[PDB]
């Protein structure tokens, strides 16, 4: 029972965290999304990758 | 001699409906079941449903297209979009192989990884695309689209290297039904209703009540007009009266709500109440808005309006109240995950929506059918 | 030659103009050309490639950034459900004792 | 009486009686019988409903 109220505790510390850096990445994903979309539009007419 | 609607086809429909399809390899009981009574249930299927019933000689499929799909419906084991693509691009790989072809995971993760549509490319290196990968594979198996070869998949999701020999079974050629046009020409999900309907305009009203009766755990009345349930409500006792004839539910009808209920369930169904937890509070928050008429006096369209902060503080009522009979998973987590959790079940039973503007809540007139409590030993008990 | 030279660097550079801007010229063929136009148009795409390339070069910088992210965050997440899975085990673990 | 009856009451009769019409071969075709238009006559005309 020990073990197991230590390892919730650890498991909800860890969850809070796993939150904020997804919180974080898809801030940075909406970012890339964005700047990907923007290019495209703007490197549509070429023949180029 | 002539067939009857009897006790043999009422199961067969019911198995029908209940399950994806029905594989004889697999199901032979259901499969021969089926068959006999199929010229029955294909009569009224075509007359009533207009659902397509493909009898085959591998299998048996009811190809369910919803009126209006809905977020349960989906394959469940599925979490996060990227699967549904690795599953699609799985199902686009197992078009190049023929029936009993064996295939390394590897090949088929390097295929998957090849076509995935998506701007932002595939990797194994990481961990989340390895578990979508093995979910994909798992839904797979699932349906017997491809069986294994002694190995473990499993092992994938915490080694890379880990390897895999699969066989393509004949099954996968016709697991997806047949699209109208050349399915390319078209640009967006909806567009495939519009072609789908467009085959059962002869009574497209019937067909379309009794899509969502049995479908849909309920029917909402969309407003004071809604030409559904004016259906309905001019053909009660008919519909009753057949549905009762035909299979083991019972119509129920209300101002702002249509359903069937069950009142035996057999094994593989799937029903409203059920074990998980979440349905417990569920129940709790129907008597909570029974208990209180003047402060959720439902509008006329039947749903009740509540925003964020009014259900939290409404959760927190009943944490305070039943929370020490909730299952400890809830009774341990902070009211706003309780809220999120809670939304989430009753979305899948369409009891509530979320709106999607001004994020306020929609509790459906559904939700008032059934009422829950601790025996009142246990509350009393809750009070020492 | 120069002719052929000139249509590689168009096809490099994926410059359409330079077919409409040859032909222009070859329906003149021996006048006093006016070349501001054709001027003008490499300048148009050489711009527009200016752009482009410093469009690319902020995607690849916030690419790295995002791929390392990514990688952060699957880890927590495999960190998270190793220890969810050890603590499933050690409730069962504990039933079984009790 | 029918043809002291003005135009403007058999007009209301008649889009009462399509009206009527249409809701019996409904409710008669959820039998899962074909609806000869007789049984759909001795249902719209069945004053007891």
């Amino acid at each position: 029972n020990v073990q197991i109220e230590k390892t919730g505790h650890q498991l909800e510390e860890q969850k809070k965290v796993l939150f904020q850096l997804d919180e974080q990445w898809k801030q940075v994903h909406g970012h890339l999304q964005v700047i990907k979309i923007q290019l495209h539009q703007e490197g549509r007419q070429l023949n180029l990758s | 001699q002539t067939q009857l609607f009897d006790e043999k086809a009422i199961q067969g429909m019911d198995i029908l409906f209940h399950h994806y399809w029905i594989l004889r390899a697999e199901q032979p009981e259901w499969y021969q079941l089926i068959r006999e009574r199929e010229k029955v249930l294909r009569r009224y299927l075509d007359e009533k449903f207009g659902l397509r019933l493909i009898v085959h000689q591998h299998f048996i499929k009811l190809e369910k297209i919803p009126v209006e799909p809905e977020g349960w419906m989906g394959i469940q084991d599925f979490q996060e979009p990227m699967d549904y693509a690795i599953f699609c691009c799985a199902l686009a790989f197992l078009e190049g192989k023929a029936v009993d072809e064996q295939f390394l995971l590897s090949e088929l993760c390097q295929e998957i990884q090849a076509d995935y549509p998506g701007d932002f490319p595939l990797d194994w290196t990481l961990y989340t695309h390895r578990k979508s990968l093995i979910r994909a594979v798992k839904v797979l198996m699932e349906f017997q689209l491809i069986r294994t070869i002694d190995g473990d998949i499993g092992r994938f999701d915490q080694n890379e290297e880990q390897e895999v020999l699969y066989e393509a079974s004949t099954y996968s050629r016709y697991f997806m039904r047949t699209y109208p046009d050349d399915f390319s020409s078209y640009q967006h999900w909806s567009e495939l209703l519009k072609e789908d309907w467009k085959l059962n305009q002869e009574d497209e009203r019937r067909k379309r009540v009794y899509r969502k009766l049995f479908f849909s755990p309920g029917l909402h009345r969309l407003d004071q007009q809604d030409p559904d349930f004016l259906y309905i409500r001019n053909y009660r006792n008919r519909l009753a009266e057949d549905i009762e004839k035909h299979s083991e539910y019972k119509l129920h009808v209300y101002k702002n709500t249509a359903f069937l209920s069950i009142a035996e369930p057999r094994q593989y169904q799937q029903v409203f109440p059920n074990s998980k937890a979440s349905t417990d509070i569920i129940l709790q928050l129907s008597k909570y808005i029974h208990g209180e008429p003047e402060r959720f006096k439902a509008n006329e369209n039947g749903e009740i309006l509540m925003t964020e902060g009014e259900f939290e503080q409404v959760v927190d009522d009943l944490r305070q109240q039943f929370g020490t009979g909730w299952a400890k998973y809830f009774r341990d987590m902070s009211t706003k995950g309780i809220r999120t959790e809670l939304l989430r079940a009753m979305k899948d039973w369409m009891m509530a929506e979320v709106d999607s503007e001004t994020s306020l809540i929609r509790i459906k007139s559904l939700t008032g059918v059934m009422t829950g409590e601790y025996p009142s030993d246990f509350q009393t008990g809750g009070t020492e | 030659d120069l002719l052929g030279e000139l249509q590689f660097d168009a096809e490099e550079a994926a410059f359409s103009e330079h077919e409409v801007n040859v032909h222009d010229f070859e329906r003149h063929q021996e006048e006093e050309f006016d070349f501001s136009i054709w001027i003008g148009e490499i300048g148009s795409h050489e711009q527009l490639l200016a752009n482009l390339n410093q469009l690319a070069d902020e995607e690849n910088r916030l690419s790295e950034e995002h791929n390392r992210l990514q990688r952060q965050s699957s880890e927590k997440k495999k960190e998270v459900d190793a220890i969810r899975k050890n603590l499933d085990h050690l409730a069962d673990w504990f039933t079984e004792e009790k | 009486n029918s043809k002291f009856l003005n135009e403007d009451d058999l007009n209301r009769i008649t889009k009462h009686f399509q009206s009527r019409i249409g809701k019996a071969k409904e409710l008669i075709q959820l039998r899962n019988e074909g609806s000869t238009l007789h049984q759909v006559l001795k249902e719209v005309l069945d004053y007891r409903k």
